[PDB]
């Protein structure tokens, strides 16, 4: 019973590895996180996060 | 397994290069394109000649532009290219800091690569390193937001003087400031002040002397009058000092629609009256203007031959064949609209004018259309002379860059003193942060506090200053006194104060120096694997 929006953002931290946002991932990750809730959950789109 | 080995379509011209000669190959040859524009850091710096391939020869000390349109073949450096750009675009201020300070971080991290370390973790120390930096130069950063508007002016001064300095600008620095400073304030509104650069326009020419520069509020044209008879300069008449100033996208022409149209005539009858339909089109022409007091007329097209001479007896001076960009820009300064049709032509939409003459220069045949606002109106225009084609061009980008500093002073009042200063108080704060933590990030933020000491011996190196002299000086005063004004004077004066030399430097602008390089260099450590295709 934990919350929705913490669950996102963990697993948004480990894409973010091997990259050159691992070290600025602190900023970043709250970018992409709050992008997908905009998003309906029955319709996810990538040409609208172009 | 036979003979022909083949995976990637030609293998002859890619070519891969891997391992620790990698590293030391990439990180040796951006040193040589800082190693160029060294000797071009600072007022001492000097210029360099670029020759394009079409024979076109440009002289610049500025890294964006000399590093633009340059052959290159080596990938890292091209990544440079776009690194003064990058700095050149926002900021319009200090490339040549910027690749300086980005080649210090790659020779202080290649003495790093081989005692063991990853290049990782040597970069993951310089975004730790490069915060620490920016907290303490923001701790200090003075802001003169505190003052009125009277001590604001001469603030912009202390800013565009220091810029000017390392140009060919420099030899007045005094005449020249007040350019740049009062073609910003016209447009500056007294509170949440943005600078709107759009509104400030540029417009050099090749002749003259540099010295006879002056600052004009208004439009320059280089579209002679369509008849040569009309008098040069326009005044107004008694009152009403506005010369009703006419923009029309539509010039003087026989209707006709856009489509392809066919007008078919029956014998002498209809052949009669298409006659006195044309006549009766330039006298409806001439009363629209003659009803709202209209003076001078401009539009896209030229006029016809007869509708030259009809505007000259009723003394309507008119310009044609302008650019459409320039008929918007006009309007902004005269308060006017552009009237889209004859019909709509009303006195609500007409220009306001001081004085308009019409200017020549020498032997040559041309005629520049100078419009002039006795009052202080909404854009600029930079008006600059030389003796030498590229000189002109040099001054444009000498004075577009003290624009691009002054404007980061509208934005953000924070400012900082440069010239030694800034390098010296951020550096000091790293290596005081490595001895408390120690661990295996020690030698990662020792070598980001050696980088920055780069800038501040390249000053002193190019004025003739000992390096060793200079920077154990600064580290003495820095260390012992809490003032940071302490810095680099290549000018040699009896005091190293920067407060005392009217030098200051925005601290946007000198932050984008550190964020630009350290994340640049932290990609070229990442880069292993290089394929380069031969062309």
């Amino acid at each position: 019973k934990s919350s929705g929006r913490e669950l996102l953002e963990r697993c948004a931290r480990t894409a973010m590895s091997s990259k050159l946002i691992h070290n600025n991932a602190d900023f970043f990750v709250k970018m992409c996180v709050d992008a997908v809730l905009s998003l309906d959950r029955n319709d996810l789109d990538d040409k609208l996060i172009g | 397994m036979g003979r022909p080995f083949i995976i990637v379509k030609d293998q002859g011209n890619k070519k891969r290069q891997h391992g620790l000669e990698a590293k030391k190959s990439h990180i040796l040859a951006a040193r040589s394109v800082a190693s160029i524009i060294k000797t071009s850091l600072g007022p001492r710096g000097l210029d360099k000649i670029l020759i394009s391939p079409d024979g076109e020869i440009t002289i610049t000390n500025d890294g964006a532009t000399i590093l633009s349109q340059m052959e290159l073949d080596n990938e890292i450096a091209k990544l440079l290219v776009q690194l003064s750009k990058s700095q050149d675009d926002e900021i319009g201020d200090g490339t040549t800091g910027v690749v300086v300070l980005a080649s210090a971080l790659l020779d202080q991290a290649l003495e790093l690569i081989q005692k063991g370390i990853h290049p990782i973790k040597i970069a993951n120390g310089f975004d730790e390193a490069a915060k620490l930096a920016i907290s303490k130069l923001e701790e200090t950063c003075d802001d003169i937001s505190a003052s009125n508007d009277e001590l604001f002016r001469d603030f912009l001064l202390r800013a565009a003087k220091t810029s000017l300095g390392s140009k060919i600008v420099s030899k007045d620095h005094d005449r020249f400031a007040e350019m740049a400073v009062e073609a910003v304030i016209n447009v500056m509104d007294k509170d949440r002040k943005d600078v709107d650069f759009d509104l400030i326009k540029m417009q050099g020419r090749v002749g003259g002397s540099i010295s006879d520069s002056k600052l004009i509020n208004g439009v320059i044209l280089d579209k002679d009058f369509s008849h040569p008879q009309m008098p040069k300069c326009v005044l107004p008449k008694e009152g009403s000092d506005g010369v009703k100033l006419a923009i029309l996208t539509c010039p003087f022409e026989p209707p006709k629609p856009k489509t392809k149209h066919k007008l078919d005539i029956s014998s002498v009858e209809e052949y009669q009256k298409l006659q006195t339909y044309e006549q009766d089109k330039f006298k409806e022409m001439i009363d629209d203007v003659k009803k709202a007091g209209a003076d001078v007329v401009i539009c896209q097209w030229g006029f016809d031959d007869e509708a030259n001479h009809l505007l000259l007896q009723n003394d309507l001076p008119a310009v044609r064949w302008v650019g459409g960009q320039e008929l918007e820009h006009i309007a902004i300064s005269t308060n006017g609209r552009i009237v889209p049709r004859f019909q709509d032509l009303s006195k609500d939409k007409l220009g306001t004018c001081s004085r308009i003459y019409e200017q020549e220069f020498g032997t040559t045949k041309d005629r520049m259309l100078i419009i002039e606002q006795s009052k202080e109106t909404k854009t600029v225009t930079c008006f600059v002379r030389g003796s030498n084609k590229m000189i002109v061009d040099e001054a444009e980008r000498a004075l577009h860059d003290s624009l691009c500093v002054v404007r980061n002073l509208v934005k953000d009042s924070r400012v900082v003193y440069g010239g030694g200063a800034a390098e010296v108080t951020m550096s000091l704060a790293v290596s005081e942060e490595a001895d408390k933590q120690r661990g295996i990030d020690q030698y990662a933020f020792r070598g980001f506090a050696q980088a920055l000491d780069t800038i501040p011996m390249t000053l002193a190196e190019n004025s003739g200053l000992d390096p060793i002299g200079t920077l154990s000086t600064l580290k003495s005063k820095q260390l012992k006194e809490k003032i940071s004004n302490i810095g680099v004077d290549c000018l040699g004066y009896g005091s190293n104060d920067m407060k005392e030399l009217f030098v200051v430097d925005p601290f946007i602008g000198k932050k984008q120096q550190i964020l630009l390089a350290t994340q640049l260099c932290r990609m070229i450590l990442k880069i292993d694997n290089v394929i380069i295709s031969g062309k």
